[PDB]
This record gives structure tokens, C-alpha cells and sequence, in this order.
């Protein structure tokens, strides 16, 4: 349909802090697909964070976040949503939700991001900037 | 609503049958997303009639060997044998389509003119033309780069061919 994905919850946060990101999705169903969390840090290239397959409730999530990001889901609101704890420089970017194209989702999304970067995605939203500092 | 992805380039995705009104232009496209939209509505590579060309190339450059931009140009062949068709034609073709659009090709993306994938009885065939086959810099780091990207070992050899040499043996191998 009319396909959108918008992210929010982003903002100035002190090192340690936490936020809740939130991706609010429109004209596909997010149980239909895996929707995966990117980053961009600042002059630096597109870095995949979390998977999340809503059908199976299946997750993966970069080594560089392990043990501190959380990605969910609500099925009912169509949203996908990242928990962030420990946060530093290192996460210092702008976050955007994508879906990774049809013919590419045979391939594991840290080759899909660290080859094809923004043109592994058929949509993907203008994101929610997170600052630590 | 929803903001597209803009390419670097304007592309054009042309297809051809053999005997100017043979060859057709399917769809233009400057954007992450409308390629996409093409790419899942259009048949496989693998699914075509023997015989037949799809090409992707910049805007205003024809998928010929007498436009100005191919005249003194070549191509890095990829040959491909009968078994290959189901296992590695469509995945080497859209490898092509990325790395074209993806602008991967560092300093000398400028020489890339576009690809073609031949769809043939005897053995199938995918090509990436550059624009100057002289610039041994630029086409030996466009066929490096390409090789790479296929996943293909060191030890098996592609060849680069000016368009001049095969209007009748490789200019560069990588």
C-alpha cells in the first residue's frame, strides 16, 4: 500500500544513559517480513544493529551490541522498537528501520549493510538522530 | 509521504532480440526504491528465450559498441557454461545490477558505461563496459573490484576486450 516507516525517540542522552527508539510502520504488515535497526555515525558508513522476524519472534543482533540493545516488536500498532543501556560515543548516530529487499534476504544482514549499504533496502525510513554525550 | 533513496546516476534497463527497432527500453530509474519495483516485476535472466540481451547502462548512453562513450571503450567478460544457467546466472546478473548503481568502482565509477547479460544456447555470458580501454589504471581496478564481488577464486582468469578487437584476445586479465 501506502508504505512508510517512521522512527523516533531519539535525543541528547549522558554516557550510560538509556532510550527507547520506536519505528511506526504503514502499508505492510511488520509479521509478514524481518525489519532490521541501521545506523550511520557521523561521516561513516551504514552499520546493521538488530533483526527482528515478528513471525517467530527470531532476533539477531551485531557483537558491537550484544548484551546491551534490545530490539521487540507490538503486532497489534505495526511498531518495532530498540532498547539502548550503556550508551556511548560508539553509538553515537542516526537510526533507521529498513526492510532488506526480496532477493537479498537469503544473505545474513551484516553482508546485505557491509556490501549493498542503502541499496540493500527497498524501504527504509529518514530515521531518529541518538547523540551521547 | 515516504522520502525515495536517490542513485548517483540516471539508469536505463534496455532489452534485445536479434532479427535500433530491435532493442527497447523497459524502464529509467533514479532512485533505491524504483529499481527494486523493476527488478520484482520483470522475468529472470535465467528464464529468457536464447537469444535475447538485458543491459543496464547510464542515461543517454545507447547499449551499443558506435555510441560516443562505448566507441573507444571494452568490456571484463564473465562466461558462463550450460549447468551455470540455475546456480549462478540471476545471482551474478543482480550482483552486476548493484554493483553498478551502488557506484563500487572508488575513482573510475566515471568509466563505467553500464553491463549486459547474454542469454545464448551454446553458453551464457554477463559483461560490464568501461568507456576508455586504454586506461589500464581505471579498467584494471573496475575488473579487481568486479572479480571480487562474484566471490570468484584467484585462479580463474577474466579478460578485458576493446570493442574495436571484437568488431572482427584481451586488451588486460585479472
Amino acid at each position: 500500500s501506502e508504505v512508510q516507516l517512521v522512527e523516533s525517540g531519539g535525543g541528547l542522552v549522558q554516557p550510560g544513559g538509556s532510550l527507547r527508539l520506536s519505528s511506526a510502520i504503514s502499508g505492510f504488515s511488520i509479521s509478514s517480513t524481518s525489519i532490521d535497526w541501521v545506523r550511520q555515525a557521523p561521516g561513516k558508513g551504514l552499520e546493521w544493529v538488530a533483526r527482528i522476524s515478528p513471525s517467530s519472534g527470531s532476533t539477531s543482533y551485531a557483537d558491537s551490541v550484544k548484551g546491551r540493545f534490545t530490539i521487540s516488536a507490538d503486532t497489534s500498532k505495526n511498531t518495532v522498537y530498540l532498547q539502548m543501556n550503556s550508551l556511548r560515543a560508539e553509538d553515537t548516530a542516526v537510526y533507521y528501520t529498513g526492510r532488506v529487499a526480496k532477493a537479498l534476504n537469503s544473505r545474513s544482514p551484516s553482508f546485505v549493510v557491509n556490501t549493498y549499504s542503502s541499496i540493500g533496502f527497498d524501504y527504509r525510513g529518514q530515521g531518529t538522530l541518538v547523540t551521547v554525550s | 509521504h515516504y522520502i525515495k533513496h536517490p542513485l548517483q546516476n540516471r539508469w536505463a534497463l534496455w532489452f534485445f532480440k536479434n532479427d535500433q527497432a530491435n532493442l527497447r527500453l523497459i524502464s529509467k530509474f533514479d532512485t533505491v526504491e524504483d529499481f527494486w519495483a523493476l527488478y520484482n516485476h520483470i522475468q529472470l535472466s535465467s528464464n529468457l528465450m536464447p537469444g535475447c540481451d538485458y543491459s543496464l547502462f547510464k542515461d543517454g548512453i545507447e547499449p551499443m559498441w558506435e555510441d560516443e562513450k562505448n566507441k573507444r571503450g571494452g568490456r571484463w567478460l564473465i562466461t558462463l557454461n550450460k549447468q551455470q544457467r540455475r546456480s549462478d546466472l540471476d545471482r551474478f546478473w543482480l550482483e552486476t545490477l548493484l554493483c553498478l548503481i551502488g557506484e563500487s568502482f572508488d575513482d573510475y565509477s566515471d568509466d563505467v558505461c553500464g553491463a549486459v547479460v547474454n542469454v545464448r544456447a551454446k553458453g551464457d555470458k554477463i559483461a560490464i563496459w568501461t568507456t576508455e580501454c586504454e586506461n589500464r589504471e581505471a579498467v584494471t581496478h573496475i575488473g579487481r573490484v568486479y572479480k571480487e564481488r562474484l566471490g570468484l577464486p584467484p585462479k580463474i582468469v577474466i579478460g578485458y576486450q576493446s570493442h574495436a578487437d571484437t568488431a572482427t584476445k584481451n586488451r588486460f586479465v585479472v
